[PDB]
């Protein structure tokens, strides 16, 4: 017994201080709140959406801000608890990056092309006892298509909560903590990878602090 | 503190208006023979081509003049039940600076 | 090993292939339950009986429902749901009126 | 053990079922930190049906007052041979500077539309 | 509270465009015009893709030129050549 | 892997028993004399050179995998696990780094 380190976290609220890391203004700078042309708008992102100035649509930022407090703070979460996070992309624009960012902290990536059953199959394509990821998120949950990325209804399948970064192209649906925003940019993705790679060095930290106060008590 | 709508309401995007056929400048930012990938702030990036006129200036980081052409390139087709984004801007080369 | 399972079908598939003519297969459906409310199924099919039912469990036990009842003895209330072209129309009862239901509805 | 219905419900409520049922002996760490701090939506499939009836969206197209004026700029002055720049804020067009001072006189210029329009110009021109 | 946006009657709308022929009149009388889009080889009147006129404009356009063929100020089989240096208002090959 | 090694072990002390029997006296003696040994007293004579009798050092015979891809507690070690195929993709992410570097500076 030493689980006052897994629910005294769940018991505070904000206690990793995500929401410091961003501001609406930081947001609009980074270009998040630019979405598709209106044509475009798929119909289950219009609640996000503010308007469209002449046929190009606007996401609200105050709720990608509301948005975004949840999902990273469950990401911090997830971190803290010696948990597996996936990083997920097809952009190829950001693959790189995605794969750097991996690489900085100590979760993983998958920004090439999903084979059939990387999650729901795992178990022949790996060994038999593997640990899938017991968080994922997706920087870009469209395909090379605009199409739904395959890992969303994958992840559903295997109760695995999915972050994803969401356009107006997209379905949230199945995705648990989506963030309304901008996916096609190069800032609005650089300033998520900041984000994220922060939340989840600071749970790495955090943690480990925790440890050794334990340790010391 | 501000709000949203307050920030959209005083940023340059809003402040223009529709794009069509307005002198802009933006940077490029990555380069492959003819063609050049040109940012321009707004949603998309764009791609222009090397002209004869100074082809060894045009380099990675430098900044162009864009005429603009629309933001987002879209069309719906015959059987689309949705508009098929290139996610391209279209925007033609003045020059430089 | 709380569960348990029951078979609800086993269908003699046939397919017409190129140079093998009539491929007969087998093709079940079964169901996986375990009282407490959780229970699914699934359709197992292949070339012999044993290996479609074997396939067919382990896809049950893979694709779970849980089912709310009012006590442990019944649905909520009265239900009236078309799928394709089956209605099927179930209605609360009491204790001790049992199930007076279709063979199969009655297993599940 | 498991479920892998992802049109039924969530993924969570499937969990906590699976969970009072007694068939997830364990339960996923990330349940835990979802039961804490839930999202806004429930995560359940939807059906993206197709609008068919008079049945057009809720998105208002976004206009403000200025874009009159705007409009107007650019009917007489052509887009700017000003370049806009879009990377750094607080950039200003002429459009912009014309706006503004159309501001700056109505309120209380109180010659009405044509006039103000003359007047800024003028004053542009000064 | 004044910063959120107030619907409006759609600005930068640029007035629609015009058939080029929509507040004129025409009249089987005056051929000029009419025979402007007819082909000067056949004599077959010209399509609205090539045209490039509003649908009632070309109705009136047709119509009038059929009137002028029956009540003989029109040629039919032809466009006259008198009236082939004059404006091209239609989209066409032939010749290159 | 410990089976490998127990393997190697017993490879030497075979190739040792060898050096002993034949008139080539000294424990360290090449692979070459082995061989030579071999098909002088298990000559096979068989035309296929793979289906004659061999013994080697097993590092050379085992068709050795990449053992254990995650350690205790999961966690899988290399950061593109979930592709599979993950070094291929390791590499290429490299050297695409290595181009991207290459560009920022200029059989
Ligand atoms: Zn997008």
């Amino acid at each position: 017994f030493n689980d006052k380190i897994l629910n005294e976290p769940l018991k505070h609220s904000d206690f990793f201080n995500v929401k410091e890391l961003f501001s609406v203004r930081s947001l609009f700078d980074a270009r998040v709140h630019l979405g598709h042309k209106a044509g475009c708008r798929h119909r289950f992102m219009e609640p996000y959406i503010f308007g469209s100035r002449l046929d190009h649509d606007i996401i609200d930022l105050e709720q990608t801000a509301t948005h975004l407090q949840l999902a990273l703070n469950f990401t911090a979460h997830m971190a803290y608890r010696k948990g597996i996070i996936l990083f997920i992309s097809r952009n190829r624009q950001f693959s790189y990056l995605i794969e750097n960012m991996a690489r900085d902290c100590g979760e993983y990536a998958h920004t090439r092309y999903f084979r059939g059953g990387m999650l729901t199959n795992a178990r022949l394509l790996f060994g038999p006892t593997v640990r899938l990821p017991d968080l994922i998120i997706f920087l870009h949950t469209l395909n090379n298509i605009f199409e739904p990325h395959v890992a969303v209804r994958d992840a559903a399948k295997m109760n695995i909560p999915t972050v994803g970064i969401v356009d107006t192209n997209c379905n949230p649906c199945l995705i648990t903590y989506p963030v309304p925003g901008n996916d096609d940019s190069p800032l609005a993705v650089h300033l998520y990878c900041r984000l994220f790679q922060t939340a989840i060095t600071r749970a790495k930290e955090k943690r480990q602090q925790v440890e050794a106060l334990y340790r010391l008590q | 503190v501000e709000s949203f709508a307050s920030m959209l309401r005083h940023s340059p995007l809003t402040q223009m208006g529709p794009a069509k056929d307005k002198l802009v400048i933006g940077r490029i930012f990555h380069i492959v023979e003819n063609d050049l990938y040109i940012d321009f702030g707004g949603k998309f990036h764009c791609v222009c081509r090397r002209p004869e006129v100074d082809g060894e200036k045009y380099q990675k980081g430098t900044r162009v003049r864009l005429r603009l052409l629309d933001l987002e390139l879209t069309s719906r087709f015959l059987g689309a039940t949705t508009d098929t984004t290139v996610l391209e801007a279209n925007a033609v080369l003045l020059g430089i600076q | 090993e709380d569960f348990d399972t029951r078979i609800l079908e086993v269908r003699n598939v046939f397919t017409m292939t190129a140079k093998e003519g009539r491929k007969k297969s087998i093709r079940v459906l079964v169901a996986v339950g375990n009282g407490k409310g959780a229970a699914g199924f699934s359709i197992g099919k292949a070339t012999d009986r044993m290996d479609a039912f074997r396939k067919a469990k382990n896809r049950a036990v893979h694709h779970l429902h849980y089912i709310e009842r009012y006590e442990d003895h019944t649905i909520f209330h009265d239900i009236s749901l078309r799928f394709k072209r089956t209605h099927i129309k179930m209605k609360k009862q009491p204790k001790g009126y049992g199930l007076r239901c279709h063979r199969a509805i009655i297993t599940i | 053990a498991g479920s892998r219905l992802e049109t039924v419900g969530s993924i969570f409520s499937r969990t906590r079922d699976l969970v009072r049922a007694g068939v997830l002996k364990e339960k996923p760490l990330w349940f835990d930190v979802y039961d804490a701090f839930p999202p806004l939506r429930e995560p359940v499939f939807q059906r993206p049906r197709v609008r068919y009836g008079k049945a057009k969206a809720p998105i208002q197209d976004i206009w403000y007052h200025e874009d009159r004026i705007r409009a107007k700029f650019y009917s007489v002055y052509g887009s700017g041979q000003r370049a806009f720049d879009l990377f750094n804020p607080n950039f200003k067009s002429t459009c912009q500077r014309f706006v503004e001072k159309y501001t700056e006189l109505q309120k209380l210029g109180e010659t009405d539309e044509e006039k103000l329009f003359v007047e800024t110009g003028k004053a542009l021109l000064a | 509270n004044e910063d959120l946006p107030i619907s409006m009657e759609n600005p930068y709308k640029e007035p629609l465009k015009k058939c080029i022929l929509c507040g004129k009149h025409v009249d089987y009388k005056n051929v000029q015009l009419l025979s402007q889009f007819v082909s000067p080889f056949t004599g077959c009147i010209y399509g609205r893709h090539i045209t490039g006129l509003c649908g009632k404009k070309q109705k009136e356009i047709t119509k009038a030129i059929k009137r002028a063929q029956i009540m003989g100020f029109m040629p039919v089989t032809y466009k006259d050549p008198a009236y082939l240096k004059d404006p091209k208002v239609c989209n066409i090959r032939y010749r290159e | 892997e410990d089976f490998i090694k127990k393997q190697i072990e017993e490879f030497n002390i075979g190739k040792r028993h060898l050096a002993n029997m034949m008139g080539e006296d000294p424990e360290t003696f090449t692979q070459e004399d082995i061989d030579r040994a071999i098909a002088y007293l298990f000559p096979s004579g068989l035309f296929e050179k793979r289906a004659r009798p061999v013994m080697k050092h097993p590092e050379q015979i085992f068709p050795r995998q990449r053992a254990i891809q995650w350690g205790e507690d999961g966690r899988p070690f290399h950061y593109l696990f979930y592709t599979g195929k993950q070094s291929y993709y390791s590499l290429m992410h490299d050297v695409y780094g290595m181009l991207l570097n290459l560009e920022k500076h200029q059989r």
